[PDB]
RNA sequence: CGCCGUUCCGAAGGGACGGGCGAUGGCCUCCGUUGCCCUCAGCCGAUCGAAAGGGAGUCGGGUUCAGAUCCCCGAAUCCG
RNA sequence: CGCGACCUCAGAUCAGACGUGGCGACCCGCUGAAUUUAAGCAUAUUAGUCAGCGGAGGAAAAGAAACUAACCAGGAUUCCCUCAGUAACGGCGAGUGAACAGGGAAGAGCCCAGCGCCGAAUCCCCGCCCCGCGGCGGGGCGCGGGAAAUGUGGCGUACGGA
């Protein structure tokens, strides 16, 4: 009966979602993230997984504050100042 | 089930406002590809998973 | 003229003076916490020499690291691979105790910059080392052109990098016919040179 | 009698703050207009209104930073959104002053030892 | 009282140096100047004292 | 001057106040839940209609993050009406819906006229 | 990276009736508030852990296409 | 008993600062296998390599000899050519394996502690005036506070120095 009967007993979620990577795989017995570790401090990330990281390393996201960075090096970071006026 | 927690209401509202045809006129855009909304779901056929 | 007679003192290790100081001290650095902030240097000719100054900045703690070698930690002393490497015991570790020491003051004391450390003290358990330490944002610091240096990015975590006056002499640098393992400045590159394939476009 | 940024530069705030009300209470009857059956121009008018809005509270938020800058000016200690920004790493370099500093040693070197200008014979 | 560790540990010194043999260099400092002679070699060297800033 | 206890605590030591020489904020930041924000539009539907004239009930869609408090003083400063009490739900659908009931001096039927739902 | 450990190597209390000194206030009369001092003080373990355990207090009638011990009508109750 | 110094140690939502996390192609410090080859296999090899941990920067690390040599001598570090699959290591088996000299790329040198002499000649911070102020600094004035003789600053460091 460890097949098909035994499917039918499973009804108890063991991971819900995480609320630093927001991917099911926070145990909710250990209280942990299987993705990113969380809570730790530090992001969950290996070398034997190369296509882990390219799933969610930097530029797979929207880049809200780094893309500015690029724009604004290419003016010397700039502050205080504006075009001349019309 | 009835007792929900307010993050889990919240994902299935957006899991429900996804699920809609695409608008009629987006056929008629200029560049347009897009024939139908190829990421309709279905509550029996495919599973949220959460 | 004192520092000469305390540097000449303190080489006279078991003299009845200095093995009297040196007990006492032990028993008294041994009831306080493994990292432990010192109101001043304990040694203040040792410490000056390796680069310490009595002014506002400059900061001392004191370590204490476990004596002995490194265990390999292995579940029952358990290696699963050739009898070459089933060494449980008598393995000793890449670096010293030192070494160890100003790691662990780095680390705890993150917004500071190590400069050096030196010896104190020790029992059959512990060694106690104090760590000279800088904060590289006070003002008694960035505006001394001679201490400068070591408020620059490319100087955090010297005690980490191999840096440190201690934390470099497990690294086998040198001059001479001693010391073919680093060169090219370090062992990896050293070897980095010495196995790459060099495939000029003319061969 | 569209807003324009120009036209708003000098007035007062509790003039900008009335016009902000009568446009927010215009965009609430849009909205009520767009669930009641209201033309198309009342539709099209949310998005007109909806940046005009945007429009005074962007001169009220100019114009307020502008003055606490004026304010600040000659304080030794700013707000940290009145400080610049640059890059973490850039705002934790050692400024002009400090990097121009010499040891009193190394300013009578250069003075007694300065590189000269020279040339070689052919 | 149980005291602070600091405290137990400022005294439990204070104890050791009694408890054991101090060599005569570092034991030669409990040898000092009774009150009366110190009181004049004080007010005398108060007569000599660094100018302040 | 005697110690009629063997414990050794922590005495109390005097703890300023913080007196910044800056604040951190320039500004205070403006209020995003003004009453412009709490009510969004009203509810048309049948159902809608039925509470306007049977329960003199208004019903509005309102901000997720509003309570009744926030409703009911939003609701008499935009319409200047009075309001007895209000029941609100989430809807399936994400949005907040509010059932605001006027005080029997008013006539929930004529105060829809004058918002323009009826 | 961290791990062990949960009262065990800890100066682990930011509290209180009352009293004393000032500073302020208001239905300025006399009462509040506040700061300091005096005095008194075990709990001895941060925190998390149950939609079946502990846990104050809502019942009747009507009403929808779909909700009601939640809406309306009527009659109550606990807590602050 | 009290008062006052210092020392050691606490508590503050005290004033002002700073560290954390990420990315990680290249870089530095650790830790570190076994497939594999040896026609078996245990040393060896794989390999100081994969995996694991820490720390950076635009480069890093290294670096101005406790060097190479043994010549009529060279002269910091790094890189390229060659030295050289060489001296050497190795069940002396399989395999592994540099350096010096020579030719180029580049080229840059310096600073403390110490020993001494200078009235601490030194440093941080607060208040006020002038300047400048999106790299918070310069000048002036405070019988303003502190740090510092348990040693700051100037001269000076092996090429000698005063
Ligand atoms: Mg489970
Ligand atoms: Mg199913
Ligand atoms: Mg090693
Ligand atoms: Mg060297
Ligand atoms: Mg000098
Ligand atoms: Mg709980
Ligand atoms: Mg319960
Ligand atoms: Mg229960
Ligand atoms: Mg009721
Ligand atoms: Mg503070
Ligand atoms: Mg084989
Ligand atoms: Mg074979
Ligand atoms: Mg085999
Ligand atoms: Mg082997
Ligand atoms: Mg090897
Ligand atoms: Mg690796
Ligand atoms: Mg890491
Ligand atoms: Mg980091
Ligand atoms: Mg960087
Ligand atoms: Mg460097
Ligand atoms: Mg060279
Ligand atoms: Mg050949
Ligand atoms: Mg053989
Ligand atoms: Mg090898
Ligand atoms: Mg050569
Ligand atoms: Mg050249
Ligand atoms: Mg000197
Ligand atoms: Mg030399
Ligand atoms: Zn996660």
């Amino acid at each position: 009966t460890k097949g098909t009967s035994s499917f039918g007993k499973r009804r108890n979620k063991t991971h819900t979602l995480c609320r630093r990577c927001g991917s099911k795989a926070y145990h909710l017995q250990k209280s942990t993230c299987g993705k990113c570790g969380y809570p730790a401090k530090r992001k969950r990330k290996y070398n034997w997984s190369a296509k882990a990281k390219r799933r969610n390393t930097t530029g797979t996201g929207r880049m809200r504050h780094l893309k500015i960075v690029y724009r604004r090096f290419r003016h010397g970071f700039r502050e205080g100042t504006t075009p001349k006026p019309k | 089930s009835s007792h929900k927690t307010f993050r889990i209401k919240r994902f299935l509202a957006k899991k429900q406002k996804q699920n809609r045809p695409i608008p009629q006129w987006i056929w008629m855009k200029t560049g347009n590809k897009i024939r139908y909304n190829s990421k309709r779901r279905h509550w029996r056929r495919t599973k949220l998973g959460l | 003229g004192a520092y000469k007679y305390i540097q000449e003192l303190w080489r006279k290790k078991q003299s009845d003076v200095m093995r009297f100081l040196l007990r006492v001290r032990c028993w008294q650095y041994r009831q306080l916490s493994a990292l432990h902030r010192a109101p001043r240097p304990t040694r203040p000719d040792k410490a000056r020499r390796l680069g310490y100054k009595a002014k506002q900045g400059y900061v001392i703690y004191r370590i204490r690291v476990r004596r002995g070698g490194r265990k390999r930690p292995v579940p029952k002393g358990a290696t699963y691979g050739k009898p070459v490497h089933h060494g449980v015991n008598q393995l000793k570790f890449a670096r010293s105790l030192q070494s160890v020491a100003e790691e662990r003051a780095g680390r705890h004391c993150g917004a500071l910059r190590v400069l050096n450390s030196y010896w104190v003290g020790e029992d059959s358990t512990y060694k106690f080392f104090e760590v000279i330490l800088i904060d590289p944002f006070h003002k008694a610091i960035r505006r001394n052109p001679d201490t400068q240096w070591i408020t620059k990015p490319v100087h955090k975590h010297r005690e980490m990098r191999g840096l440190t006056s201690a934390g470099r002499k497990s690294r086998g640098l040198g001059k001479g016919h001693k010391f073919h393992h680093t060169i090219g400045g370090s062992r990896r590159a050293a070897w980095r040179r010495r196995n790459t394939l060099q495939l000029h476009r003319y061969r | 009698a569209k807003i324009k940024a120009r036209d708003l530069r000098g007035k007062k705030k509790e003039e900008l703050l009335k016009q902000l009300d009568d446009l927010k209470v215009e965009l609430s009857q849009l909205r009520v207009a767009k669930v009641t059956g209201g033309a198309a121009s009342k539709l099209s008018k949310i998005r007109v209104v909806r940046k005009s809005i945007a429009r005074v509270l962007t001169v009220i938020n100019q114009t307020q930073k502008e003055n606490l800058r004026k304010f600040y000016k000659g304080k030794k200690y700013k707000p940290l959104d009145l400080r610049p920004k640059k890059t973490r790493a850039m705002r934790r370099r050692l400024n002009k002053h400090e990097e121009s500093l010499k040891t009193k040693k190394q300013q009578r070197k250069e003075r007694l030892y300065p590189l000269r200008k020279y040339a070689v014979k052919a | 009282v149980k005291w602070p560790r600091y405290i137990r540990l400022q005294r439990q010194r204070a104890i050791l140096y009694k408890r054991l043999k101090v060599p005569p260099a570092i034991n030669q400092f409990t040898q000092v100047l009774d009150r009366q002679t110190a009181t004049q070699l004080l007010k005398l060297a108060h007569k000599y004292r660094p100018e302040t800033k | 001057k005697i110690r009629t206890s063997p414990t050794f605590r922590r005495p109390k030591t005097l703890r300023l106040r913080r007196q910044p020489k800056y604040p951190r904020k320039s500004a205070p930041r403006r209020n995003k839940l003004d009453h412009y924000a709490i009510i969004k539009f009203p509810l048309t539907t049948e159902s809608a209609m039925k509470k306007i004239e049977d329960n003199n009930t208004l019903v509005f869609i309102v901000d997720v993050k509003a309570n009744k408090h926030q409703i009911k003083q939003a609701v008499k400063k935009l319409y200047d009406i009075d309001v007895a009490k209000v029941n609100t739900l989430i809807r399936p659908d994400g949005e907040k819906k509010a059932y605001v009931r006027l005080a029997p001096d008013y006539d929930a039927l004529d105060v829809a006229n004058k918002i323009g739902i009826i």
